[PDB]
């Protein structure tokens, strides 16, 4: 355990957090993994969805390479303040935080080859502009965009670690209103005027379920409309009955529409 | 109707894999488990996995049997390594939210037909 | 009056804090005031 | 801005500073005059960037979610239009110390993304960018102003409120075409249409900001209610 | 008395909090227990629940 | 100028107020109200956004130079003594930190210090909701030093004590800003006597909502209840339906009366009006019932 | 020995098929974030049943009855390694009396009313017409009020089926 | 001022924050005082109530005794970070904070004999188990339990400073829905295996006001029932009138019941 202590002291001593790995060299490639713990508040009112994730970043830093210790050094999370970490940020987020009980849910893991794993437990609300014209018979595309704030492709490069297996846990997700038909990962360099900036994007296609609406809204409307036709089979002279039936069907339909407007 | 079809071998001298495919209902949120029943009519909990991929095991088969789930395919697999003659029994695939349970057969509302496994020395 | 009452703070200024209302019987100072206000209301109802 | 104190020479042309060093450098104390609880995002790291050119030119970029006051006069609701402002400037430094300017022409210096519009009720017609001076007891301060013009979408209120009320009025007027001897029937029209108008009015004003003054929708609702009462 | 302060000062001599106990020689065992002071409200709309606990590890 | 600041901070103890052993520290306070936010009658509170400025004297910060004034952002605000001012009736108050801390500190060569900051306060305002919606209120905003009694800190109002802006940009939905006033009192507590200072904002409710949506509908439903008297006797289904459905409509209308209000346990003016209208329609229906019963036999 | 006082909001997936006659097992799971099974392992101080103690007065539940707790331990194999996860499951059963008095029983009486129309003479055409259509309106109001007090799930709960069947009954009566 | 500065420097110099007053001596006696500024919310759904208060703790520290300065030194609140204070906490708390405008609403006042007065402006949500079976004719008991987290009766002892008058401002509280019938103070020692822990308890008894429910619930239902009785005086042959009256009374009662459901 002591030898590990002087090893860690050697690594951290003379370490400049201001300089990225391969500062003068080629760009540092940052692999990314996500494990979706939950997707909770898919809000049509606010045009956003809440998502909890384990977000891992992998990158090789030769300064932190060590030898003579054949095990992966999982260090206390506070050392993340002492190491360089990427400039990653979620472009479309509105409110995000790291869970902080019992401690800040961070993980720093060094490997003998110099690889650094940086894991964060993040709950973030992300904007998802919904076209609800076909509501409730609608399908939404909700995306999470990941970008580097202050680095271009000549300095930092993003990729999905493990290919299409980079994002996991989507198969285990289920929403009360939606079902995840498909999820996609795409990596691309946004060619901004200053330069090309790396970007990753995780998209979900959500299909709304209509069991709610077949019972709540469509069936009472259909049956009230059917009841409105009973007036045709009543004699023309029975003015009170036919009038009461028709106008009370109007009132019931108004009640349905108004209370549906309130609830939805 | 909800069915839990079970597949796998029954005779080994040894390693084995017992699979369970679920049809008729999506068991993403349910706890999928495996039970064992040797002759004499006692059902024994073996392993279980929940929606969080968290694996619970019985003490008798801890570190030997491994339980996994395919949520896309809605199936649960049990890999059996290090079989001994006393493991000869009928293996049942079960599903259901664990209320008062997660180690009791009464908490599972769905059960498979079962698979006979025998070991000879 | 019957139910309402305004009192001064006492700092060489009016500042007449006003409290009381027949519509809220709790604010009336005393049961005698409540009874008198009720009787006057009943008289007003009768003449109307 | 420019800071001659931070002039340096070397192989570099631009040097980017981390948060710890950037916090040890003077930056403008810009604040939004009509601002509210706003968020400076710090996920995964503080979304700020300070760059220094060799000639001491400092550039400072931040990612903010500004929540700002937009005074509204909803008398013409739902046919109302607004010019929501965004005013900002220095807090401590007067015009004699800090003066703000637009990097390009004022119209071109506030650029809106094509797909950025996250509006459900309104339509963003355009923007007006300007500069001015605000005088206070502490001094005179430069203020950069923007005004985003918004026009409310009317179709939802047409389909939910105006058309059902119009058809309720038409139903109330339909009672005139029946024989006068059908007394219970015509009474039933009149009173049930009054009840329907009451329900429509309550529902219509339920989904509206709780303004104590009268809007155009309120006048339409009250006038339709008057026609239905007059029919009875 | 003073010995309390001296012992408190001398505990953290050469102590690296970045390393867990027995790093590279054994497994750190944590004995845990919970005293639930109140099982808070269960929100069905959010499908969550609040729990207030005295959580003690060793 | 750096030399001046270093000299001022050298040998400075911010834990001690100026004139700690001599006399009370006199503080002159100013307020500029950007907006009195909406009044939450349910919670009995109101939001208010202010620029709050405090001026005092600190002979420790005297400096002799040609500058004659040091104008500074928030950076040195924590490096010198600041008053312990807090708002007594604030349920929730927040300072502003975007882009930077919205604070300002100006130090004159004679030792005068002006400290200004932007605040948003959810101030408590207990509303006597009798006469609703004709009610008028005077919501207070109190403040004082938290720790220093009157013998140590004494606040004071300046000539231009409280200033307001346009007042049409304000977010007063239900009320109209009538007027403003200020007051100074001494409040006795267990810690000691504290110089409290209050700003009262007078507010009066607008009635277009309640006239259009409550009063006129109730009156018209009462008139429709009267219409039953003019319907011919022996038209029993018509008159019975008219009376009972007018009662139903009045019941529906009486539900929206209390939406604005909290669950106060006293009648208001609107509640009285709606109750009297309900009594009228109920009386009309019972009147027809009695008429029909006594005419049938 | 390291003691803390915490308030934890935790996810509880619910199977609301049998609402309001449904019962749930809400989990509380914890473990090390960074250290895998080979580095840090959690255990219960006492026997697992007695290592999670609920206070006698500590049941702040309105619509649920906390029947008991089940304490367990397990392993999770994540993308970064295997982790020991210590779990508790609180077993909750919903209280049904509210939905009986507020939803089921008014619906039953309204259906009984709709069936009482058959005992009126057939020549009272306006009376029976108004009676049936107003009964349909009453069921509409009751159904709206009932579903106001549910979460926005997709599939049909038991009370939804009850309301739909009663609504069909009044429709068929008319 | 120079003498006061020198004295405060001497007092703070060498002060060990880790060591309580009389570390080896008898337990430090802490007198607690409360001034209830307001009771804001009383949530039946969440079973809790919000409480704003001025919470003051008085104790004696010989290390902080000074002479030659005949006045009680009210120091800047930041000095609380440099002084020992009790490890007080509220057992039935759900969330609480100390107000922080314009500065941290905190008070430190030293006395020449070494008496420290430590005040905090506290807004706290406190859990209150409720029995609402008799609602709205219910009388709730809501308590705040003050306890020491780490110390036992061998180290710290609590008492109410001023006896029964230790909590003030309760009579000045007004709630729209409730009335504070009576408030009580208790001071006891909960005895456990580890030791006896001191506890204080501030209890209120809240009587719910009934006028709101009389106006909005009882009188409407009573009058609708009275109107439903009108059918018995209508002729048996008037089927349309009596049936409409009865069914509309049923509909009105349903409307009242539902609206009471969403409003309460
Ligand atoms: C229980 O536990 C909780 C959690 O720990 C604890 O809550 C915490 O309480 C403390 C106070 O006791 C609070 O700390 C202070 O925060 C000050 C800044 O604001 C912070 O809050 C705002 C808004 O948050 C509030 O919002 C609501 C109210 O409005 C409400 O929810 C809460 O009240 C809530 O707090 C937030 O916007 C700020 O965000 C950042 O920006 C600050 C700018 O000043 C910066 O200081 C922060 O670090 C922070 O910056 C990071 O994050 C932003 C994005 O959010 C990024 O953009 C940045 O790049 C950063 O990554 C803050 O969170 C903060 O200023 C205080 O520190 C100043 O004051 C203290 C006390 O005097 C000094 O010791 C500090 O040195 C510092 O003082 C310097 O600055 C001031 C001007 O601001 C000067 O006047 C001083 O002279 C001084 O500057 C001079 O010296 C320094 C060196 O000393 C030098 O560098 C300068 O150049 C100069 O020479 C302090 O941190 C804390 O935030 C809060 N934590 C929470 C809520 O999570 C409870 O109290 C605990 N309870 C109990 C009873 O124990
Ligand atoms: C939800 O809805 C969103 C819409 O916002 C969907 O998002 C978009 O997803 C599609 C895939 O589903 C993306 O298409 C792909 O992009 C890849 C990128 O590869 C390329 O990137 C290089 C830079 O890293 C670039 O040099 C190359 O060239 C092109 O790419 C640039 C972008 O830099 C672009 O400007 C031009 O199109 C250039 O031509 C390099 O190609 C791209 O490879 C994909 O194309 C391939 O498909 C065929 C068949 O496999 C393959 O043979 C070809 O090589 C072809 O290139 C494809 O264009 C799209 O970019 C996403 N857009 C945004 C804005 O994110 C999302 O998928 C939906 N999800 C769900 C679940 O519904
Ligand atoms: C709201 O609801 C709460 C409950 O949630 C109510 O709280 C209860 O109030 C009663 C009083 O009305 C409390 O009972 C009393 O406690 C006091 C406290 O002093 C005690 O503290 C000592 C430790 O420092 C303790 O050892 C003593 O008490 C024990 O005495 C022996 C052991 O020595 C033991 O056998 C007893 O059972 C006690 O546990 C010590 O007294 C106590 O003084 C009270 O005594 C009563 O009787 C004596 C004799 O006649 C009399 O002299 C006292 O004046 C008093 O009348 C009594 O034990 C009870 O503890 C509270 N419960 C909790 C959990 O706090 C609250 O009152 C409600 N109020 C409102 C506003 O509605
Ligand atoms: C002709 C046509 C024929 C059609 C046939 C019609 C037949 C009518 C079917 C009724 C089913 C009734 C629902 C039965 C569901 C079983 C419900 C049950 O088990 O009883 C209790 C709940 O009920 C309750 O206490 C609530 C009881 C509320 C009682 C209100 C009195 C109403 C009196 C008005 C008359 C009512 C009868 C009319 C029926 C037509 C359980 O809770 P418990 O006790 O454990 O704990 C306290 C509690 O608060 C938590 O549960
Ligand atoms: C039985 C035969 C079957 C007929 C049944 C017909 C069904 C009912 C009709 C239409 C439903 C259409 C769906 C509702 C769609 C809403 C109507 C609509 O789309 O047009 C709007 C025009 O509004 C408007 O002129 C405002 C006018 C509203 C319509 C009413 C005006 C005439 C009423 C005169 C009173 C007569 C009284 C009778 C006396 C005899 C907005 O425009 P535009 O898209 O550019 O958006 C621009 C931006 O504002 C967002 O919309
Ligand atoms: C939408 C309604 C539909 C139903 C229709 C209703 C029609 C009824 C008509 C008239 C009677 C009005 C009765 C009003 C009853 C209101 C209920 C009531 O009386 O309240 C009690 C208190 O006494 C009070 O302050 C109330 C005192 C004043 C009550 C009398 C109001 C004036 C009556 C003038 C009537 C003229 C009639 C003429 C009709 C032509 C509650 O005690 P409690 O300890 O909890 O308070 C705690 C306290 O400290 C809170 O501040
Ligand atoms: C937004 O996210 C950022 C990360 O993405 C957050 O950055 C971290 O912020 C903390 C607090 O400012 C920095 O400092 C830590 O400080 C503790 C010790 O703190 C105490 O001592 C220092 C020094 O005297 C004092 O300034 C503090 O007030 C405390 O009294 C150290 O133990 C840590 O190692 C660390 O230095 C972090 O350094 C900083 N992150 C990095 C990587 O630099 C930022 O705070 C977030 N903003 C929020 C929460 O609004
Ligand atoms: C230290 O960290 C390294 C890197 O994470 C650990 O190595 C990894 O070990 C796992 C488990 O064996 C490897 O995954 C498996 O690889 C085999 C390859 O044939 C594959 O068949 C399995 O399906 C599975 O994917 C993983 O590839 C490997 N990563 C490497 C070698 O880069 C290592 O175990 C950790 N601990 C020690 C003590 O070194
Ligand atoms: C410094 O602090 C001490 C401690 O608070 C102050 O002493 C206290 O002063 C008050 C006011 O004069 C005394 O109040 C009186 O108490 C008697 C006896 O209970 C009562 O009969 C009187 O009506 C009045 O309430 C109090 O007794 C006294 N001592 C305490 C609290 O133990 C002192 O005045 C402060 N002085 C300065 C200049 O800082
Ligand atoms: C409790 C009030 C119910 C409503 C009653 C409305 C119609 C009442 C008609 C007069 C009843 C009194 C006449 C009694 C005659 C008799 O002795 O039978
Ligand atoms: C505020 O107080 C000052 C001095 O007490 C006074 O001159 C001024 O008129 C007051 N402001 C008002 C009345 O608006
Ligand atoms: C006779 C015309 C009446 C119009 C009512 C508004
Ligand atoms: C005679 C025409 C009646 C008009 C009602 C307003
Ligand atoms: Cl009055």
């Amino acid at each position: 355990m002591s030898f590990v202590k002087e090893t860690v002291d050697k690594l951290l001593k003379g370490y400049d957090i201001r300089l990225r790995p391969d500062f003068g060299g080629p760009p540092v490639c940052v692999g990314m993994n996500i494990d979706i713990a939950s997707i909770d508040m898919v809000s049509e009112v606010n045009m956003d969805y809440t998502l909890t994730m384990y977000f891992q970043q992998y990158w090789r830093d030769k300064r932190l390479a060590y030898s003579g210790i054949p095990l992966n050094l999982t260090l206390d999370n506070r050392v993340a303040d002492q190491l360089w970490v990427p400039d990653t940020y979620f472009l479309n987020d509105k409110k995000s935080f790291v869970h902080g009980v019992t401690v800040k849910n961070r993980m720093i893991r060094l490997h003998p080859d110099g690889t650094v794993l940086y894991g964060l437990r993040i709950t973030t609300t992300a904007a998802c502009m919904m076209d609800l014209r076909r509501y409730p018979l609608d399908e939404q595309n909700c995306t999470l965009e990941i970008e580097s704030y202050g680095y271009t492709t000549d300095d930092i490069e993003f990729y999905w670690r493990g290919g299409d297996k980079a994002v996991t846990g989507v198969e285990r997700i289920e929403l009360p209103q939606f079902s995840i038909v498909e999820h996609r990962l795409v990596s691309r360099n946004v060619v901004f005027a200053t330069g090309a900036y790396p970007r990753l994007s995780l998209s979900f296609r959500l299909k709304r379920n209509i069991g709610y609406f077949i019972l709540q809204t469509y069936m009472p409307s259909i049956l009230i409309t059917i009841l409105s036709w009973v007036s045709f089979w009543i004699n023309y002279d029975a003015s009170a009955a036919r009038v009461a039936l028709g106008i009370t069907t109007v009132l019931t339909m108004t009640t349905i529409n108004t209370h549906l407007r309130e609830t939805l | 109707q909800v069915q839990l079809q079970e597949s796998g071998g029954g005779l080994v001298q040894g390693s084995l894999r017992v699979s369970c495919a679920a049809s008729g209902r999506t068991f993403t949120t349910y706890i999928m488990a495996w039970f064992r029943q040797a002759p004499g009519k006692e059902r024994e909990f073996l392993a279980a996995m929940d929606q969080g991929r968290i694996q619970y095991y019985g003490d008798s088969v801890r570190g030997r049997f491994t339980i996994s789930r395919d949520y896309a395919k809605n199936s649960v697999d049990l890999q059996l390594d290090g079989l001994r003659p006393e493991d000869t029994a009928v293996y049942y695939c079960a599903a259901g939210a664990g209320f008062w349970g997660l180690r009791t057969a009464s908490s599972y509302h769905y059960w498979g037909q079962g698979t006979q496994v025998t070991v000879s020395s | 009056g019957l139910f309402h009452y305004c009192v001064g703070s006492g700092l060489a200024g009016r500042e007449l804090t006003c409290r009381g209302s027949f519509t809220d019987f709790s604010t009336i100072p005393s049961s005698a005031f409540k009874a008198a206000a009720f009787f006057v209301l009943l008289s007003m109802v009768l003449i109307l | 801005w420019k800071d001659e104190r931070l002039k340096f020479k070397g192989p570099m042309t631009v040097l980017r500073l981390n948060n710890l060093m950037a916090s040890k450098i003077w930056t403008p104390d810009t604040f939004f005059h009509n601002g509210k609880k706003s968020v400076a995002h710090n996920m995964t790291m503080p979304n700020k960037l300070l760059r220094i050119t060799e000639d001491g030119t400092l550039l400072y970029t931040m990612r903010l979610t500004v929540r700002a006051e937009c005074p509204m006069h909803l008398e013409d609701f739902p046919m109302d239009a607004h010019a929501c402002p965004l005013k900002f400037g220095s807090y401590a430094y007067t015009r004699a110390e800090v003066v703000y300017e637009w990097t390009r022409e004022p119209a071109r210096s506030v650029v809106v993304a094509e797909d950025g519009s996250r509006l459900n009720q309104y339509d963003l017609l355009g923007q007006t960018v300007d500069s001015g001076i605000v005088q206070s007891s502490t001094g005179e301060y430069v203020v950069m102003t923007t005004h985003f013009h918004l026009k409310r979408k009317i179709g939802y209120f047409v389909i939910q409120t105006y058309l059902p009320c119009i058809m309720t009025v038409i139903l109330s007027q339909v009672s005139f075409w029946l024989n006068r001897e059908s007394v219970p029937a015509r009474t039933v029209f009149g009173v049930t249409t009054v009840l329907t108008m009451t329900t429509l009015s309550i529902s219509a004003r339920n989904s509206l900001p709780k303004v104590a003054y009268a809007t155009a929708m309120d006048w339409f609702i009250a006038v339709c209610y008057a026609f239905v009462f007059s029919a009875l | 008395t003073t010995v309390f302060t001296r012992i408190l000062d001398r505990l953290l001599d050469g102590y690296d909090n970045r390393l867990r106990p027995g790093l590279g020689e054994r497994v750190t065992e944590v004995k845990t227990d919970i005293f639930v002071t109140s099982f808070g409200p269960v929100s069905d709309h959010d499908m969550e629940y609040t729990i207030d606990v005295f959580f003690r590890q060793s | 100028v750096t030399v001046i600041l270093n000299n001022l901070l050298e040998g400075y103890d911010n834990k001690l107020r100026p004139d700690i052993g001599v006399k009370p520290t006199l503080i002159h306070t100013d307020m500029y109200v950007n907006s009195i936010g909406p009044v939450n009658a349910i919670n009995m509170e109101y939001t208010i956004d202010i620029f709050f400025a405090q001026t005092w004297y600190d002979r420790r910060l005297k400096f002799n130079s040609t500058i004659k004034v040091l104008r500074l952002n928030s950076n040195m605000v924590g490096k010198i003594w600041i008053p312990d001012t807090f708002f007594r009736n604030s349920k929730k108050a927040d300072a502003h930190w975007i882009t930077t801390p919205n604070r300002m500190l100006r130090i004159w060569n004679d030792g005068r210090v002006l400290y200004t900051l932007r605040l948003t306060i959810d101030a408590e305002c207990q509303l006597q909701l009798h006469n609703f919606p004709m009610d008028e209120h005077s919501c207070p905003l109190e403040f004082s030093s938290y720790g220093y009694p009157r013998e140590e800190i004494v606040y004071q109002w300046k000539r231009s004590s409280v200033e307001v802006g346009d007042t049409r940009s304000w977010r007063l939905y239900q009320f109209s800003f009538v007027g403003l006033r200020n007051t100074t009192e001494v409040v006795k507590t267990t810690s000691g006597d504290y110089v409290v200072m209050s700003v009262y904002f007078d507010l009066s409710r607008r009635m277009g909502y309640f006239t259009i949506q409550t009063y006129i509908p109730c009156t018209l439903i009462v008139v429709l209840s009267w219409v039953s008297f003019w319907i011919n006797k022996d038209a029993v289904p018509a008159r019975t339906s008219l009376g009972i459905t007018t009662v139903l409509t009045m019941t529906t209308l009486s539900t929206i009366a209390r939406k604005s209000l909290p669950k106060v346990s006293y009648v208001t003016a609107m509640d009285l009006f709606v109750s009297v209208c309900f009594i009228f329609v109920f009386s009309a229906l019972v009147e027809y019932g009695t008429l029909h019963y006594f005419v049938s036999n």
